[PDB]
Formats: C-alpha cells, structure tokens, sequence
C-alpha cells in the first residue's frame, strides 16, 4: 500500500536468501566434491518521474533528474569450481580429480549425469558405481577374484590376479569437461546434469588437454571456507536487522496517518 | 569522426523513382518522385539534393534535384 | 490548468482545447514520454530509444497579465478587455520571464 | 481550498520520496558496483503580496536525486573471471536490441560457446572469445585478458577490456539491472584502455562492493519519520481550523 | 531535521572514520613498509547569536556570548614516517631501509611513483623491478648467467659471474628524498606519487644528505603497534554508543514534540 | 555495510592465507627438493575523500588529506628457491644440485 514497505520487504526477502545460501554452504561441509555457491544481487527497475537530460529551460538541461528505485532482487547463484582440498582415506576404490573434469553416471531413467565425487564402490554384479549405486561411465568391470584395483593418473582402471605378473586392464576411465561449468543444473545427490547454458560434454582422457588427474586413495573435500561464512552470517543478520528497522519505521509512520 | 553521435531532425532518406521516356536524349528532363524511406514525420518544403538514378543494369540514367511538393 | 493530456493522435489538449505554442497549436509525436521545461521547451521521448534522443519539439506559449487586463469569458476561459486589448494588442506576446 | 493542507501535502510528499531513496539505497546494500542515491528537495513556487512586499510559499517538490560515484571498497571472490574497476570507468556491455549500456559489476561469466557476459548473460564489449582448454584465465592491470594452454610455455592474447569514460557520471540513466545508457547530460561516451586518458585500472578476483554507508540512511530514516509526523499533525491543524469554520 | 541531530551525525560519522582508520592499520600489519595513520579532527561551525565583546550598558562589554556550535569534521590523516623493525629473510633480493629514503620506480604509463617495499624481483630479461611487475629506476639489469647478487649498503649492485673473482658493478641503486613525507599520495600497491605538498624529489646515494643505509636480506616490517590499536578500539566503539545515546535523546524529544 | 567490516573481512582472508602458507610449509618438511612459500601483501584502495595537497585556498595548501584506505590483498605467494641441507642416503641413483640447475 506503501512503496518503502515493499522495497523494504524485498530487501528482507534479499537478505533471508542469503542467509538460506550461506546454511546451504555450511550443512554441506563434510559432502566430498561440494562447490560453495555465492548469490548475487540486482537493484529492480527504476520510476522514471522526471526524464535526466531533458529541457530544464530553453538552453539548459536537467542534470540527473529525479529516479525514484524499487528495491532488490537475486539475479542468480554461481558456484565457486574451484579444486577442494585432497583428503587420503587409504581406499582402492576412492578417486580424486585434480584438475578441471568430471565423472559421468547414468541414470535409470538412461539419461547422463555428471558428478564429481569419487567416493565409489561395487556392486553385486562387478560393476563400479558410486553411493548412490548409480552406474559410472564407461562401466568397468571389476571381475569376481580381484586382488587389488589400481587407477593410474591417465584413467586406466588394472586388476592384478592372482599369479599372474601382469596386470589384466578392465576399463578406462574418462573426464567429461565443460565450456560453461557453473552453467550446469544441479539435481542434488552430488550431480549435475548438462544444461544449453554449460555447453556441451566434451570427453577427453585425464591429463590431456585440459581434464585433470585421478588419484587414487584420495577425495576430494568440500571448498567451503567457515571463517568467511561466519563473517558473512555476522553481516546478513545485521543487514536484516536494519531492513526489519525500515519495515517498522513505515509501521510508525502509516499510524499517524491512520490517527489523523 | 568515426565516433560520434549525430541526432538530425531536418534530414530524410528517401527513394526516388522515374520513368525514362522513349528515344530520350541527354539533357531533357522528367517528373520524379520522392518516397521516404524510414520513420520521417513529413516531406512538406524538403529538397532533394543530388541524386543519381540507377536502371535495371544499374548505370546512372538520369541525375535527381529539386523542390518537393507535397499536397497539404 | 496546468493538467495537459495527450491524444492518440499526439496533439496537446487542455480541457478539450488544443494548448497554443509558438508554432500555433501544440502537436507532438504519438506516444511519447513528455518533459516540459522550466521556460516550457517540451522534450520528447520516444519508448526503447535511448535516453540520448530527446529532443525539443516545441515550447508552450506562456504570457503574462494582471487581473486589471482580463476578464473572464462564458466558457471559463479568461480574454483580454478591450482596453489592454488595444493596449497590448490582440495577441500576447510571450514573457520570457515567466518560469513554469 | 485556499488552505494549508497543500503546503502540508506537498511536505509529505517529499518525506515519501526521500524514505524511498533511503529504502533504495538499504535495499541494494549487497550489489556489487552499486551508486546510492541522494533526493535533492527545493521549494516550490512563491506568491508576492502588494502593499497599498510580503511572500507566501507553497510547499517543497522534489528535484533530482543524485547517485555519489565514490570508488567502493573491494571484495574477495577468488573467482578468476570477476574484475573490480580502482578508479573512474564502465565496462560496456551490449543488450540484446543492440544500443550497448554500461556497468560497473564486475562479475563475469564465460557462456556456452566462449565469450564474457555478465551475470544477466549479456555480452560485454569488447567481445572475448576464450578457448575451450583454456587452463588458467589472466586479466591484466591494463585490461589485457590472456589465456594459458596446456603444453604453450606462452599465455595467449584474446582480447582487450576498455572502459568507457563519461565526463559526467551522474547523468547515466539507470536502465534497471546493473546498467546504465547514456543520456543527453552524460554525452560522448569515450572509450580507453584501462590505465590511461584517466581510466581506472582492473583487479581481478576481486569485486567493487556497494557505495551506501550505513549510519547516515539510519539516522535519515529518524528524521523522515519525524519530519513525516511534523507535517501529519500540520495537516491536522489545518482540518480541525477547517472544522471549525465550517461550523459557523 | 534538528539541529542537535545533525551534530550528533558528524559525531558518528567521524567516529566511524576512525574507525575505518584503525581497521586499515589492523588489516596491513603484515604488509613490508607499511605507515600507520593516524585522523585528525576539528570543529565544525560555531554560530554567533550574542557576539562576545559587543558593548552592553555603554561601559561594560558582555564576555562570551551565545556561540553554539555545529559537529566535527576530520581536518586530514597523517601517516606517521617511523623506522619500522627490521625482519632476517636470509634473501639477496630483499632490501631494506634503515633511514628515510625511498625507491623509485617507473609506472608503465610513463610517470614515477616511490615505494619503500624492499621486496625486489627478475623479470625474464634480467630487469630489477617490484613484486607487482614495476621497474626500479635507475634501472638495475642482472646479467644470465649469475651466481651471486650483492647490494651494498651504499646501493651499488655487483654480480659474481663464473670465472671471475672480482665481482662486477651493474648499477647504483639510489634512494629519493622529499621536503615532507606525509605529503605523498598513496595510490595502493605499496606506493606513493609526488604531490605539490610534498615538494620535489630529492636523489642520493644511501648514506649521504640523510638517505638511509640498504641492508641486504632485511625487510622493513610495519611500524603499526596493535595494543595501541585495541585501546583505540575500546574508545572508537564507546564515543560510538555515546553518539548514538544523544542520538536516542534527541529522537524522544522529537517524538513527544510531535505526540503533543 | 560498513566499510570497516569489509576492511576487516580482507584482514581475516589475509591472516588465513598466511596461515594455510605455513601450514602448506610444516607439512612439507621431509619432502627432498621443496621450496618453502611466503606472501606478499600489498595496499588496497585508497579512497580521497580529501585530495592530499588541494589548494584550498591561494596561497595556503592542505597536507595530507582525508586518505581513508581500504583493507589488503596479498600481491603473490613466492617460493624461496635456495639450497636446502644436504642428507647422504648413500644410493647411487639419488643425486643431488648444489647450485640453482633443474633435471628435466
């Protein structure tokens, strides 16, 4: 009814999105392959009123009229990709990824999924996939009297049997790279699938032309940085403090107009 | 200079159509008329300066110039 | 009265009465956005044009004349007596000293 | 009628207009390369009484606001594509009609097929096209955007980031999103590389915060509240003399 | 819309600068050749009302009159020019000032700034410039093929080349000197541009006229001493709530001044 | 909101690069060939409210104006290439430089 309680309202809905990101970003400090997201603001529109540059008199023109603006509204959250911390879990079966790629999964319903989590496992058939029991592409089989899995940095997933000296190759495993990477939909469960904003999956081998290098034993940890996340939480319930502030200063004012 | 802004309210690009009369001879002269071309209020007192017009082969027939009338 | 409104047609109008300006009645473009001046210049804007294409296109006449030298009319509008009308002509000139 | 309850009127107007620019200016107090603005009130017009000398006023209108250009402070965002402006430039960015507006938010993006954008997806001149294998994005001081391969001992030039100059900043239509067009009072948008003709210099990884200082729209609000309910019991001084006229 | 409103807004405002100046000093302690500030305050308007010294009654004049005055304002900062301690980094390209000189060195556009940062490094062609990628003036260049660099206390320059026991002098590193120091203009980056305040600059070698020694393997460590920054915000934090207090005060005036 | 947050804000990223610097350097002691990092750090914006050496009037000059400065960023993180200690193993593959070489 008023036009400061609806900047005002945007502002606090500005705030508590904020707020909601920054939660988002600290429940998730323990997820392996975890990119923190960021939120970023846009002013909304502007009551043009009296048009800057116009005649102010027949030689002389108005400098910077009178631009009455609306309040605020998030644009969008980008991800920080960024390479997270390695970790060693002493696990055959866990990959790290140190540069810039991702794994790819295929979903029951066919399509393909990219997550960059390594955290996988085996399932009853020999198949390795990840904790979600998805399968990973390309599908290697790991057969039934493995004694060790090695995965080299170049992708190749060996298994070395028993008495034999050499070891049998049972997969290659690839990165899926991206022109746009923070252009990619996030479905949860540590995925992201291919939007028409992230471009298209580029497969190439890990330690070519730009996808990174697997290790083996190693996982890689959440980027989320906790220091700044509680300085941030120190400044959005200050900023919603003062938006709360305006909203009430509005409440007092329409009250003695009420009372008139 | 290439870079500038140039905001004109008294010029208009316009279209000019003749026709070329048989066994026509250099130095006669013929109607024409004037059609403007893109979101021009009016052609009431223009004049159309120099303007060579152009056949089917595209070679210069005829040079255009003058006064326009326009009804009112 | 000063509460002008637009036409269709674009045309000035004041209580159905086309507003006179130094080109004689005022018209201007078909919707636009209108900016009168502190000396009455009107500048024009065209919607999606940048802000850099405002541009005149005219100025409201503005005149100056006390109570002794009018008096009103039948159809609400004020007119010169006769006496200032010989003393200052039919037609006012415009006072450029006249703010708006 | 005749009366005062205009003069009071008016008055409130512009306790309304101001409440608004201070809502504005909190409002956007996490944009990044944001302006806050400042009302600008001065009085209406005065009628002269003659003696057989004296003036009435009329109230207050206000003017134009003005948005303060002050270099911002610095933020961090370790991102590689985001570029914060250390002085006196915009960065041109193309909407997609065609007439280019101009930004102060350096926050980038590469889109689907290369190319810089803003975090709107609209391109931003001059146009960049990153290579695909790119492994390491540099923006230089002097807005020289290199790009590193794998294998190349050398960064790759791509391309030159210039800021465009207006001798009047203020003059900028604010079109919405972040972007400003040029306007008759902000002619001649002059474009530069970064560092010379009076541009500012870019750093990267880095984003220019808000302008809006805290304390002054706080204590502001205190007085537009208190100036509001001065000329709400104004008003109600005029209606109760009203009443009482009309009594009689 | 008060008078005692507007005063008790300088009065945050300029609390609030200092502020802004003690968190700059806090945020560069381990900055190399840093100069804590230090804000200076005035005050603002004094209105007249009664002049003092205006006769009153024909003989006796009236002493101290009505002048009410009007807030604060911050006349200007001044860093304070102090010798900060000196840190081993065991480096032959760290150098540092013990005296009152400065480096020159030359901004790409074509003019000259000057830094006391001592942290120096080699360019691909051998050029001696500044961590942030400015050349030095004079202009040292280092030849290939060096074993050893070592700068004088006197800022000459030699280089140990295989073959040769007697070290080779490549240039002569000089220190400028200005008429008053806190006139400079820092521009960031650790540096400073001569400005009108701060007369012309003054070249000499370092030991003579009053240029400092260069030691070799030293920096020059920030002067900013940080319990001294605490107290100061123990007071920047309670002149703020005491602002804020008349602030309060004036606001409830006002309101019952309009509740009536 | 408040320009000395934000100052703060950088202060706090600072220290917490120079702390992940040593941790990265402690973690690294039994490494053969390592070179130990060190950050640099520089001034951020420096913001003229008042223009140190404005003339304020005609003859007299303002010194050293209302230079209100930003928070800091660090400039790099420089390895510090020099010798380390050397250890004999006492193997004829493991090889050790003495100057400033590097195997290929």
């Amino acid at each position: 009814m008023i036009s400061s309680l609806w900047i005002a309202k945007t502002g606090l809905d500005a705030q508590q999105t904020n707020m909601d990101v920054i939660a988002n970003n600290l429940a998730n400090v323990s997820t392996n392959g975890f990119k923190r997201q960021r939120a970023v603001f846009e002013d909304l529109l502007y009551q043009t009123i009296r048009q800057p540059g116009a005649q102010s008199s027949e030689q002389t023109t108005l400098p910077s009229g009178l631009q009455i603006g609306t309040g605020v509204r998030p644009v969008a959250t980008e991800r920080l990709h960024s390479q997270g911390n390695l970790s060693q879990t002493n696990n055959s079966k866990d990959v790290a990824i140190k540069g810039q790629g991702f794994f790819q999964v295929m979903l029951p319903d066919g399509t393909s999924a990219y997550t960059r989590d390594g955290s996988f496992q085996v399932d009853q058939n020999g198949q390795l996939v990840t904790a979600g029991g998805f399968q990973v592409q390309p599908a290697i089989t790991i057969p039934a009297n493995a004694l060790s899995i090695t995965i080299g940095r170049d992708g190749v997933v060996s298994v070395t049997q028993q008495g034999q000296a050499a070891p049998v190759q049972v997969g290659q495993l690839n990165l899926t790279t991206f022109m746009n990477d923070t252009g990619l939909e996030s479905i949860g469960e540590n995925l992201y699938i291919e939007t028409q904003s992230s471009g298209a999956p580029n497969e190439s081998t890990p330690g070519l032309n730009g996808a990174g290098l697997l290790y083996q034993g190693y996982v890689e940890t959440s980027n989320v940085n906790v220091a700044e996340e509680l300085v941030n939480m120190i400044q959005v319930q200050r900023a919603y403090e003062i938006n709360s502030k305006a909203v009430s200063t509005t409440d007092q004012m329409l009250q003695k107009l009420t009372q008139l | 200079p290439t870079g500038t802004n140039m905001q004109l309210k008294n010029v208009a690009a316009v279209m000019v159509t003749a026709s070329y009369p048989p066994f026509a001879r250099q130095g006669q002269t013929i109607d024409v008329v004037v059609s403007s071309m893109g979101n021009a209020k009016s052609l009431r007192g223009g004049t159309l300066l120099m303007t060579p017009l152009k056949g089917v082969d595209s070679q210069v027939y005829a040079l255009a110039q003058g006064n326009i009338l326009v009804g009112g | 009265n000063g509460n002008i409104q637009v036409g269709p047609t674009g045309q000035l109008t004041i209580q159905g009465h086309p507003v006179i300006g130094e080109g004689g009645p005022i018209t201007v473009p078909e919707g636009s956005e209108i900016t009168i001046a502190a000396d009455g210049t009107i500048s024009a804007l065209n919607p999606g044009d940048p802000p850099n294409t405002v541009a005149p296109v005219g100025r409201l006449k503005l005149v100056k004349a006390e109570g002794n030298e009018v008096q009103r009319s039948d159809d609400g509008l004020f007119r010169l007596t006769a006496e200032a009308q010989a003393e200052r002509g039919a037609v006012l000139a415009a006072d450029p000293s006249i703010r708006i």
